[PDB]
């Protein structure tokens, strides 16, 4: 049983889509000079040569970002099936919905403050 | 033990042997008496 | 449609926004009043709605009989308990305080709503409301090496403990048809199998990481040392309060009230959890760590109060649980006021505590006096009216077994009053010698203490309470 | 000495074994999450093997 | 016997084996990067099958969700916590192990031995296309209360994550 | 294509991912496993869907309520893990054995 109707071409097309790069890079291969593998191989750091050690400095200033991005995309699922079914529905799950938008936008207050 | 230091001065009935075959008779002396009760 | 049953916790819900809003504006306020008014608002809401109307299902998704009610009362004066303690406790360490209230109310929310349900999709996302908020408060203050190590192992746990029981929770769905209710479910499959067992027995897994039953205990005693310990003293009350309503109402109602196995595996749990609890706390020199291993073996006493259902085990458990709430917050706040003074340490600290504070002495001392099953005092009513209960169906070793192991237990619950009375001005210890001597605690211990020093006698209006409450449930 | 041996500390005793079974039992608890993921899952499934 | 439930089957046994595959590598690799990486492609994986159980909703959303966000998260959270992995080897290292497979495989051949042995309900009746206005319905008919309660549940992970992993 | 294999699928992943709880050096490594035992459960109800409950979906919401809540319990453990990395700089989780 499968009702989607509408895939078979999503499977061929993921098939012929993750196939292009591997071909165009495989026709690459085939016609390209070889490795030159002494010192192309070195890292670049603008010239200079890299100075050692070699960490990041790691900060939370890309972290929080995700975490909320996860909130708010966590969200958002919650909310497609709304739009689509608002003809069915009518008033009640609007009032009902609004609920659930209100105390999101308390959560972005939140997090908006800090 | 150590605390009986009077004129109840005997030696040998401190050692765990002594004890132990003062115990059976004791044990023995009532245990033969419930016996005798009993029946 | 029938929101009336839901008042209660939407109300809560709106003062949830409300501490964050003033704590987002002002960033220093009142907000610790006018939480216990909304609490008391809420427990003045249950009455209205106790017996006055009958039991009704919101949508069959949630129902709000009297069980359901007595389990919500219990779990907001947790709430409130923890609040009048924990004011000025977490503000002597430098964190906030309306993300504090809001995670305990959040909380509280999710252990009112998954006393009342029956459905298994929002008995699943009320237990992680709980679980998550507690998962944050044990780590709320994260200066500390040890309260975020017992917030990660309690969070890793809880989720893989969760997640068993989500399978499980997916297989009942499977068995009997679509079903996700409770009462369809132990009904459209009604007779032993393996798959039955296999779901009892995850679900089983699930309910006792809440209600701290062995083997399914190591997270609360090595929790309950790191985290805060308000935050453990809402912890244990709630959270078991919350695990066995979740045991009754799923294992009675939605579940199946015909594989009756599951009374054999709470006997071996409750037997287990006795002999441990109340054996290994009396190997202890902290207090936390102490009580957690009392609660382990009171949470013993509970399981066989509720393994003999007779309509008389549960209501004994009821009763005994409301009385552990009392008695447990008046040890916490005893604690809690002796860590903050000057001592910040353990039991031998507490020595020749008699002659500088006599008040917290007199406090602490009933608390675990009534803890141990003495006379006259409120815990002694509720252990012998669990044996009476767990006698009167037949079960005679465990009655016999939770009877020693409480004489057992006061050997260390007598520890604390040979420090805090019999230990002399030359042996004090150096916390007490410069021992100085906040308002909502006090009359929060006040509260407390009396209760569990007069809650014991008066016991006939809180006996027809819970007999009443009881006649809803399967036996 | 029968009495303050033979009777005392055959009771005395029932102290001392309910005290080292406190002071053995506790590294059952030995600060493991892992240990848990062991005797929680493990802990049950042998309550499967004595049902069905 | 037929060639579009061929396609489905073949398809269903390749995911199948790319999921055990790529969890396998999350589990046993000993750099936890690749592990990250198949673990988003076991999501994928997974999304891929519940198309062949006619849920496309839900495959969207563990797509833009677990693979999308929570992935990325892990991402950034392993970065965070690489100092060239300077872990020295214990003497049990092989007996957790062997414990926690005999365990596992137990309750395999356990939950195998359920799966097997029971019998389903399959309902032959053709399901339902509209997989989206009907979990709309569900929303606010029968499943209201986990929707209004999950509200609150992401407000109070935003406000304790936003305060555990605070810088100060 | 079955339920029966489908059903023996979502319990090797929860096999799997009991094994990488028990067997886990790291902390972060924990998580993922806990995510895999989560997608186990989510195929199963998803199976139950399609097969035996069709007409009215019902595990699908199901799924839909569990994919949002590990997201946010991931969420506040890799919260939790940024923080014990701050104290202890290591996420070796055999040095958390803070009892003996």
């Amino acid at each position: 049983v499968f009702v989607l109707s509408g895939y078979e071409y999503f499977l061929g097309f993921l098939i012929i889509c993750s196939l292009v790069p591997v071909l165009a890079l495989a026709a690459s291969a085939l016609l390209r000079p070889k490795s030159g593998r002494m010192i192309r191989l070195t890292t670049y750091e603008s010239g200079m040569e890299p100075i050692g050690g070699a960490w990041i400095q790691f900060n939370v200033r890309y972290y929080m970002f995700a975490l909320v991005f996860v909130i708010f995309d966590v969200e958002t699922v919650f909310l497609y099936p709304w739009a689509v079914a608002f003809h069915q529905l009518g008033l009640l799950a609007f009032i009902e919905a609004l609920i659930f938008i209100a105390i999101l936008v308390v959560a972005l207050v939140y997090a908006w403050r800090k | 033990a150590t605390d009986f230091r009077a004129i109840m001065k005997f030696d040998g009935a401190d050692s765990p042997a002594m004890i132990a075959i003062s115990a059976v008779l004791i044990l023995g002396f009532i245990a033969g008496l419930i016996w005798w009760a009993l029946h | 449609g029938t929101i009336l049953p839901e008042t209660i916790l939407i109300v809560t819900l709106l003062v949830v926004l409300l501490a964050d809003l003033i704590q987002g504006r002002q960033a220093d306020r009142w907000t610790p009043y006018f939480a216990i008014v909304g609490l008391g608002g809420a427990i003045a809401t249950m009455i209205p709605l106790w017996t006055q109307p009958a039991t009704i299902s919101f949508f069959g998704s949630f129902i709000s009989d009297h069980l359901s009610l007595f389990f919500r009362g219990l779990i907001a004066l947790s709430a409130l308990g923890t609040i009048l303690m924990s004011i000025r406790y977490v503000e002597q360490t430098g964190s906030s305080l309306g993300e504090f209230m809001t995670i305990l109310l959040t909380a509280t929310v999710g252990g009112m709503f998954i006393a009342g349900a029956q459905e298994l999709v929002f008995i699943f996302v009320a237990l992680e409301t709980l679980s998550i908020a507690s998962y944050l408060l044990t780590g709320y203050t994260k200066r500390d090496s040890r309260s975020n190590e017992a917030a990660l192992k309690y969070l890793l746990i809880g989720a893989a403990s969760s997640a068993i029981f989500l399978y499980g929770s997916s297989l009942l769905y499977g068995l009997s048809g679509g079903h996700t209710q409770l009462p369809a479910i132990a009904q459209a499959l009604s007779s032993e199998s393996l798959g039955l067992v296999v779901a009892l027995v995850f679900v089983i897994a699930g309910i006792s990481f809440k209600i701290s039953a062995v083997p399914f205990h190591q997270w609360t005693p090595d929790v309950y040392e790191g985290a805060p310990t308000p935050v453990v003293a809402f912890l244990s009350v709630g959270s078991k309060a919350a695990g066995f309503a979740l045991a009754i109402r799923f294992l009675t109602l939605a579940f199946p009230s015909v594989t009756d196995q599951w009374q054999l595996i709470f006997t071996v749990l409750a037997i287990l959890s006795m002999i441990l609890g109340n054996v290994v706390a009396l190997a202890q020199t902290s207090m936390k760590r102490m009580l957690a291993y009392s609660s382990i073996g009171q949470a013993g006493f509970v399981m066989i109060g509720f393994v003999v259902g007779t309509e008389a085990g549960y209501a004994s458990m009821l009763f005994y649980l409301l009385v552990y709430l009392f008695m447990n917050l008046g040890a916490f706040t005893c604690v809690i006021l002796f860590s903050l003074r000057t001592g910040t340490d353990q039991i031998s600290e507490y020595a020749g505590l008699y002659q500088k504070d006599p008040l917290l002495t007199l406090g602490l001392s009933l608390c675990l006096l009534s803890l141990g099953g003495i006379p006259p005092l409120a815990g002694f009513f509720g252990k012998i009216y669990l044996f009476w209960a767990g006698w009167q169906a037949g079960a005679y070793g465990l009655v016999l077994l939770g009877l020693l192991t409480s004489v057992i237990s006061i050997y260390y619950y007598i520890r604390v009053v040979k420090m805090m009375v019999v230990k002399e001005p030359q042996e004090m210890s150096e916390a007490v010698r410069n021992y100085p001597e906040l308002r909502p605690l006090q009359v929060g211990l006040v509260m407390t203490v009396i209760a569990t020093s007069l809650a014991g006698i008066l016991a006939n209006p809180l006996f027809n309470l819970v007999n009443t409450a009881v006649w809803d449930v399967p036996q | 000495e029968v009495d303050y041996n033979v009777v005392d500390g055959v009771v005395n005793l029932t102290g001392f074994v309910t005290m080292v079974t406190g002071e053995g039992l506790k590294y059952l608890q030995n600060g493991r999450a892992q240990f848990y993921a062991l005797i929680v899952l493990l802990a049950v499934l042998g309550f499967v093997i004595f049902s069905v | 016997m037929d060639l579009a439930t061929l396609t489905q089957t073949i398809t269903f046994f390749a995911l199948a084996a790319a999921v055990i595959i790529a969890a396998l590598g999350v589990v046993l690799l000993d750099n936890v990067v690749y592990s990250a990486f198949l673990l988003g492609g076991v999501f994928l994986s997974i999304a891929g099958l519940y198309i062949l159980m006619n849920a496309d909703f839900v495959s969207a959303a563990q797509i833009l969700i677990y693979v999308g966000a929570v992935n990325v998260l892990i991402l950034f959270a392993i970065m965070l916590v690489n100092k060239r992995e300077t872990y020295t080897p214990v003497p049990g290292r092989w007996l957790r192990q062997g414990g926690a497979a005999v365990v596992s495989l137990g309750v395999f051949a356990l939950l195998t031995k359920m799966i097997l042995q029971t019998p389903w309900q399959l309902s032959s009746v053709p399901p339902t296309p509209d997989s989206i206005t009907t979990i709309g319905q569900h929303f606010f008919s029968d499943f209201l209360l986990p929707f209004e309660l999950a509200s609150v549940l992401l407000l109070m992970a935003l406000i304790g994550a936003v305060v555990l992993a605070r810088r100060e | 294509m079955q339920l029966t294999y489908v059903l023996i699928l979502a319990a090797l992943l929860f096999c799997i991912g009991i094994y990488g709880l028990v067997t886990s050096r790291n902390a972060v490594r924990v998580l993922m496993s806990i995510e895999l035992l989560l997608n186990a459960v989510n195929l199963n109800l998803i199976g139950f869907a399609n097969y035996l409950d069709g007409q009215q979906i019902k595990g699908q919401v199901f799924a839909v309520f569990v994919i949002t809540v590990a997201a946010a319990e991931a969420a506040v453990g890799l919260a939790i893990i940024l923080a014990i990395y701050r104290n202890r700089d290591t996420v070796d989780m055999e040095k958390f054995n803070l009892l003996k």
